[PDB]
């Protein structure tokens, strides 16, 4: 039976930067949602619009998994109507979200004892994402009146900046790897499903 | 776009960068403080150099923003620390010169010598040697050699270096639109925009000369008492109307009369409260003293330590093979990341000091949310003032029964209360008159008041004249004795340790009348007090965000300091001292020397 490969993006070895957000077309399969721990005990686990088990029997014409991470304090901010430097400038998600977010603790894995700066974050934008936006603009912000000319300086900030994961961080400052699941709704026969 | 708002995207870059790269100084201090190594201290500079360029380019760049025009309370404080342009405002040369001898009288303080006492290769440094000599020698001959020879080594060393520090120091804060080095340091206390609680940086002197007139006459009877028991200890060498001798006070420099306890005890007889023997019988260790110490917070409403606080620390000695630095410290790295260094003992004191580094932990994390530079006290006092008030709470009788180290039939009579507030005092307030004429002195120095040729004229003038002591041999101008002392010759300010003083017990009045606690001051113990927890958090929380006038306010309800708090934990006290000096002269006469 060709199942789903949920194996890809979540025992990934390498999850990309919150600011540029990996997302995987999920069709053609068999997902197995009755998996409740894949990798440690559930961390975050919240399906708004639809319930954790017993409802893996839904059928979906696509499966979006959308992968990131996040130190522990953002981890909030990955919900319907939430505000903050991710949720505003990072990973947007509607109002009406019909998914799941799922959650967990990786400081044995992304955190360097020489500090992890290879996540970086978006800190500076010019307008909240919509929901499901991604923006990868390496291009500085002009925070003041006169112009940058693609160069950083006064008022003139790069608008990435990196965690810097540290394996002695506290639990708000440690990385976190979120994997976001929507399930589209088309015109066309249904692709995804669990019997 | 307004000057506001671009200093407010300028505080979000700041902040990320400063909080990565004061993390990683953090870390390497840490390192080097738990495990002195070569490479741990090469380490620790490289991340001190890092970070400190880092605040200079940051300074650099804040400048940018005119201040004035910034509507803002929070981002108008933050800039303002930016804002600092300290010494950078100096030529390279004067600059140079400035770090050289700063660290110049730091080495001669923390590595002079004095020899021959018989022969010349006995050589004692201040520690431990003549610290023993100036804590338990009770042979008048033997102080003095102790006292007048640190002071004729080190202290004319220190002479000159400390004449141009203060030229270069007063230089630097006149360039930063200050009227002398003493205003600069003033400045901490300065709060400039809050209607209602502003705060004048010589409103500090007004404050301060106010309650020490306040705290005199307590003062007084207790200088008499201690002078009548030295005279009982050195009687052919204290006159019972003059100043007491500077090196018969119980340390280097009489900054606290501690150690004259076991030869000024109101009742010697009754058994003193030491815990110590009690904790060793129920095999406690510093496990256990943290566990309590965490637990005594929690009881008040307050979270208990972090599980990287836990895993992350050392709080018992490393043994022979690691050698540390055993100063208590407590460390807010950031990040969430909350150590305490500590070379923990079983003893009563270790105790003691657990809680009040704990204390200093549990502010660190109540002010965490705040932006970077905003995390810190309110001013230069609060953070020993809780710290204080936590080992206040912990030191009581009450406290100790309830956790099961004292036994359940302890009576308090009111002479173990007599020698618990002695001994209290001997501390406390032994130390007022002390700090506030050593800052008074250098603020008057700093603003030139006093000239060259008659410094050391006036610090024992003033010597005599506030704190009651007097040079057991005559000085000239060759001598330094102020900077014989690690914060005078380390470019340290003092009144800090005045104004923790002072705040202190403001802080343990409000949480006891919080609490409900019934009887005289010293007797409370705010375990359990939800209350008293919550009215301090909601200082706690505020960090260097709202004026130290209005922290508190807070907690005490009043806009200023206050002396009363101090009076009445005292006032037990001080009507014993006032009832035993009935037939003894009380103030002293500043023309009496032991050197006619
Ligand atoms: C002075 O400027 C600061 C910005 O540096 C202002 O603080 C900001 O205030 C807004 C509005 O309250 C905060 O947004 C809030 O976020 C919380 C998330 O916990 C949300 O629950 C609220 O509904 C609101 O959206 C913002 O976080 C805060 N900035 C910081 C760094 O804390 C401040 O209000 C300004 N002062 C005045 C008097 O306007
Ligand atoms: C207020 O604080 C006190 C102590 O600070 C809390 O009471 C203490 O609770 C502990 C644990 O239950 C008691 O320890 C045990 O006591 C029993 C009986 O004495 C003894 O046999 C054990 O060996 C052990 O020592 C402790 O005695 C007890 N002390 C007092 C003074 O009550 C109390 O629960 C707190 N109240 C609140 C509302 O939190
Ligand atoms: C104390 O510091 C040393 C650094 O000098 C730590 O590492 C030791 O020294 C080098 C550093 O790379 C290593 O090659 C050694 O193997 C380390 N151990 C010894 C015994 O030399 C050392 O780990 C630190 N101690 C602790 C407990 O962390
Ligand atoms: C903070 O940590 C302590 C433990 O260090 C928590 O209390 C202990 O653990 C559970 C609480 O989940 C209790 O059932 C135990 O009885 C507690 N142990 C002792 C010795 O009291 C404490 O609850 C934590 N704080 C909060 C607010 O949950
Ligand atoms: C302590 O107790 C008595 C009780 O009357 C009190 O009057 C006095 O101050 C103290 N007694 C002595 C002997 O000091
Ligand atoms: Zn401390």
């Amino acid at each position: 039976t060709n199942l789903c490969p949920f194996d890809e993006v979540f025992n990934a070895t390498r999850f990309a930067s919150v600011y540029a957000w990996n997302r995987k077309r999920i069709s053609n399969c068999v997902a197995d949602y009755s998996v409740l721990y894949n990798f440690a005990p559930f961390f975050a686990f919240k399906c708004y619009g639809v319930s954790p088990t017993k409802l893996n029997d839904l059928c979906f014409t696509n499966v979006y998994a959308d992968s990131f991470v996040i130190r522990g304090n953002e981890v909030s901010q990955i919900a319907p109507g939430q505000t903050g430097n991710i949720a505003d400038y990072n990973y947007k998600l509607p109002d009406d979200f019909t998914g799941c977010v799922i959650a967990w603790n990786s400081n044995k894995l992304d955190s360097k004892v020489g500090g992890n700066y290879n996540y970086r974050y978006r800190l500076f934008r010019k307008s909240n994402l919509k929901p499901f936006e991604r923006d990868i603009s390496t291009e500085i912000y002009q925070a003041g009146n006169k112009p940058c000319n693609g160069v950083a300086g006064v008022n003139c900030y790069f608008p990435l900046q990196s965690y810097g994961f540290r394996p002695t961080y506290g639990v708000g400052h440690q990385p976190y790897r979120v994997v976001v699941l929507s399930f589209e709704l088309l015109h066309a026969p249904a692709t995804v499903c669990g019997p | 776009s307004t000057i506001e708002e671009q200093a407010k995207t300028f505080l979000d870059k700041f902040n990320h960068e400063a909080e990565d790269l004061f993390y990683q100084s953090s870390l390497a201090s840490w390192n080097y403080n738990t495990n002195i190594t070569e490479e741990n201290v090469q380490n620790m500079n490289n991340a001190g150099d890092k970070w400190s360029a880092f605040l200079k380019e940051q300074s650099t760049l804040a400048q940018m923003y005119p201040l004035q025009e910034i509507q803002n309370l929070t981002v108008k404080l933050q800039l303002q620390a930016l804002q600092q342009n300290g010494s950078s405002v100096l030529s390279e040369d004067k600059s140079k010169r400035l770090n050289t001898i700063l660290n110049t009288m730091s080495t001669i303080y923390s590595t002079g010598k004095v020899c021959n006492p018989d022969n010349p290769q006995e050589c004692l440094l201040l520690e431990p040697g003549l610290n023993e000599i100036m804590a338990n020698s009770l042979d008048y001959n033997e102080r003095l050699w102790a006292w007048e020879s640190w002071r004729s080594e080190v202290g004319k060393q220190l002479r000159p270096l400390y004449e141009e520090y203060v030229v270069l120091k007063n230089e630097m804060a006149r360039a930063n639109h200050y009227e002398d080095y003493g205003d600069y340091w003033r400045g901490d206390y300065e709060v400039n925009g809050v209607d209602g609680y502003d705060y004048s940086r010589g409103q500090l002197i007004e404050d301060v000369e106010h309650t020490f007139e306040e705290i005199k006459p307590l003062y007084e009877h207790l200088h008499a008492y201690v002078r009548a028991k030295l005279m009982n200890a050195y009687p052919s060498y204290i006159s019972p109307i003059g100043c007491l001798p500077a090196h018969l006070l119980g340390d280097m420099w009489g900054r606290f009369w501690t150690n004259l306890y076991s030869l000024t005890v109101p009742f010697g007889q009754k058994p003193n409260i030491d815990v110590t023997d009690a904790m060793v019988d129920q095999a406690w260790d510093a496990q256990r003293i943290f566990k309590e110490a965490e637990k005594f917070f929690v009881s008040v409403g307050l979270p208990n330590m972090t599980q990287g606080f836990w895993e992350n620390s050392m709080l018992t000695d490393p043994g022979n093979v690691q050698k540390a630095v055993c100063h208590p410290t407590a460390w807010d790295l950031g990040k969430g990341d909350f150590r305490i260094l500590m070379c923990t003992k079983v003893t009563m004191d270790d105790f003691l000091t657990a809680h009040h580094e704990m204390g200093h932990i549990q502010y660190d994390m109540a002010y965490a949310a705040q932006p970077f530079l905003l995390r810190n006290g309110a001013n230069e006092g609060f953070h020993e003032a809780v710290g204080e008030i936590m080992s206040l709470s912990a030191a009581t009788p009450k406290h100790l029964k309830s956790i099961g180290l004292l036994s359940p039939d302890f009576q308090e009579d009111n002479e173990t209360e007599i020698n618990f507030l002695l001994k209290q005092a001997l501390t406390i307030v032994g130390t007022l008159p002390f700090t506030y004429m050593l800052e008074k002195w250098r603020w008057m120095v700093f603003k030139g008041e006093i000239p060259k040729d008659q410094w050391m004229k006036k610090w024992w003038e003033m010597k005599r004249e506030i704190v009651g002591v007097v040079e057991p041999v005559p000085h000239d101008e060759t001598y330094c004795d102020p900077a014989s002392l690690f914060h005078v010759s380390n470019d340290y300010s003092f009144i800090r340790y005045y104004t923790r003083t002072l705040y202190q017990f403001q802080f343990q009045e409000a949480l006891c009348q919080a609490a409900k606690h019934e009887g005289p001051l010293h007797k409370c113990d705010i375990s359990n007090s939800t209350e008293a927890g919550q009215k301090l958090f909601n200082m706690l929380r505020l960090g260097k965000s709202e004026p130290w006038t209005l922290a508190l306010e807070n907690v005490v309800g009043a806009k200023n300091m206050n002396v009363r708090p101090l009076l009445n934990y005292f006032e037990p006290l001080f009507t014993w001292l006032k009832d035993q000096n009935k037939n003894s002269f009380v103030g002293w006469s500043t023309d009496w020397s032991p050197y006619a």
